[PDB]
C-alpha cells in the first residue's frame, strides 16, 4: 500500500477487480474491473430497519 | 434531535413447548455505531474484507 | 515584530456520528517554511524534482 492507498506491486501496477457498490456494500460481479483501495474513512451510521 | 428509527420486529421460528424457563436464544439487529480501521485482510475467495 | 499572518480555515466534509470519542483525523497547511536544497531525483514519468 503506497501513500496513495492502493493494492500496488512492487513496481506501480494496480491491481483491478470489481468494485463493492451498494448498501449495504456487496460485491456485483457484473460490473467493469475497478482498482481496489482501502479507504481510511469511517461509514457513516445505519438506521435500524430489520430486527 | 435525530430522526426517529423506523424499523420492524419480527419474531420468526418462535415455539412454544416449555422449553424450560422463558429465555433468548437469537438476536439480530442492523444497528451500530461507526468504527475506526484497525486491520485488513483477504480471504481464498479473493474478495477483500476489513475489520 | 513580524508581520501579520492571516489564514482561512475550511471545515468542509465533517461528519459527527457518534463514532465514540474524539480525534483529528485530518491537517494540513500550505504555508511552507523556508526551505534549503537538500537533492533532487528522477522518476520514471520524466519530471525532475528538487526536494
Amino acid at each position: 500500500l503506497d501513500e496513495n492507498r492502493n493494492l500496488v506491486n512492487m513496481q506501480g501496477m494496480q491491481l483491478t477487480g470489481y468494485p463493492a457498490t451498494g448498501t449495504p456494500p456487496t460485491i456485483q460481479q457484473g460490473a467493469n474491473p475497478a482498482p481496489i483501495t482501502i479507504p481510511n474513512t469511517l461509514m457513516a451510521a445505519k438506521s435500524t430497519t430489520t430486527a | 434531535g435525530a430522526t426517529a428509527a423506523t424499523f420492524s420486529l419480527s419474531f420468526l421460528n418462535s415455539m412454544q413447548q416449555n422449553t424450560g424457563a422463558n429465555n433468548i436464544v437469537a438476536t439480530n439487529q442492523n444497528g451500530y455505531k461507526p468504527g475506526d480501521l484497525v486491520s485488513y485482510q483477504i480471504n481464498n475467495d479473493g474478495t477483500v474484507v476489513g475489520n
